[PDB]
């Protein structure tokens, strides 16, 4: 299954 | 921008053999930008309802895409894959060969 | 043996054609699983393969949940690309991102990934310590300076560490039955004159999980890497592949050829000759 964090550019 | 043009493979996903249902695959890969249009042909008419695959990509970022549909091979009916990509300058025509 | 995982997702901008179409697929080994699509009608994440659909709608839920936030960052991180390469507005652009991770036999962490993309090339990816960053270009740097004071390199760490190999292991044991089943190749050589002064041998290897094979062409057990066409490996459509690799051989001198097969489905290797 899929990480929940993300970060932007 | 990089742009790659696609490496194009024709062929069946069992040995042909006349009569028998079987799947016309054509496997575009190794292209950049996404962008691309494959269409499959029998005896130079588009066949309609090709499958395809979902855009994913190799290690190099490159896309692949698998284009199919089911058929029957005959000894006389050709089949081919036109491919049209921004790397071409005119869609690229690869028939099918049941040997490869 | 050795299993990966892997997230790979590709967004694309279309000026004036709305927003930039989205697409992720998950695969364990060369096993498709998941998919979204954000030109589908009512984009879910799908399964696409059968030990997945009994997770329940929590899963696919959550799943989707993430889809969709993923789809919404990089349609800002599109815009981002253009400030920091000074680019217009009006062409289309591609950002693409994979994770995931690899595991031992023991279904211990081998390596984990993190790499990102922009228009085909290198952005920034997280380096195989899990903690510091290759940035390829002086973009990507700015991009490396806001993770680094994020801390975001120690949260991939923990997932990869963590979730990530703890449901790769839950998924080789739900699909055991074939993401744990080595199909080998059925072979076979076949001869095709190209004339009365020589011939084609072309060694195929067809039905095979998982995609890596060797194919090797020798005369008198010497490699012939110089004369060998060998195909990519290609999908045949119902989970397995195909490969073939192909000598022009002088004719009647067909006998001196073997053709050398390697796969993890085979006992052990295969020696193939033309067999009239
Ligand atoms: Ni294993
Ligand atoms: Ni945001």
């Amino acid at each position: 299954r899929r990480k929940w964090r993300r970060w932007h550019l | 921008m990089i742009q790659r043009t696609p490496k194009i493979q024709v062929y069946s996903r069992h040995p042909a053999e006349n009569g028998k249902s079987n799947f016309l695959n054509c496997y575009v890969s190794g292209f950049h930008p996404s962008d691309i249009e494959v269409d499959l042909l029998k005896n130079g008419e588009r066949i309609e309802k090709v499958e395809h695959s979902d855009l994913s990509f190799s290690k190099d970022w490159s896309f692949y895409l698998l284009y199919y549909t089911e058929f029957t091979p005959t000894e006389k009916d050709e089949y081919a894959c036109r491919v049209n990509h921004v790397t071409l300058s005119q869609p690229k025509i690869v028939k099918w060969d049941r040997d490869m | 043996g050795s299993h990966s995982m892997r997230y790979f997702h590709t967004s694309v901008s279309r000026p004036g054609r709305g927003e930039p179409r989205f697409i992720t697929v998950g695969y364990v080994d060369d096993t498709l699983f998941v998919r979204f699509d954000s030109d589908a009608a009512s984009p879910r994440e799908e399964p696409r393969a059968p030990w997945i659909e009994q997770e329940g709608p929590e899963y696919w839920d959550r799943e989707t949940q993430i889809c969709k936030a993923k789809a919404q960052t990089d349609r800002e991180d599109l815009r981002t690309l253009l400030r920091y390469y000074n680019q217009s507005e009006a062409g289309s652009h591609t950002l693409q991102n994979m994770y995931g991770c690899d595991v031992g036999p023991d279904g211990r962490l081998l390596r984990g990934y993190h790499q990102d993309a922009y228009d085909g090339k290198d952005y920034i990816a997280l380096n195989e310590d899990l903690s510091s960053w290759t940035a390829a270009d002086t973009a990507a740097q700015i991009t490396q300076r806001k993770w680094e004071a994020a801390r975001v390199a120690e949260q991939l760490r923990a997932y990869l560490e963590g979730e990530c190999v703890e449901w790769l292991r839950r998924y080789l044991e739900n699909g055991k039955e074939t993401l744990q089943r080595a199909d080998p190749p059925k072979t076979h050589v076949t001869h095709h004159p190209i004339s009365d002064h020589e011939a084609t041998l072309r060694c195929w290897a067809l039905g095979f999980y998982p995609a890596e094979i060797t194919l090797t062409w020798q005369r008198d057990g010497e490699d012939q890497t110089q004369d060998t066409e060998l195909v990519e490996t290609r999908p045949a459509g119902d989970r397995t592949f195909q490969k073939w690799a192909a000598v022009v051989v002088p004719s009647g001198e067909e006998q001196r050829y073997t053709c050398h097969v390697q796969h993890e489905g085979l006992p052990k290797p295969l020696t193939l000759r033309w067999e009239p």
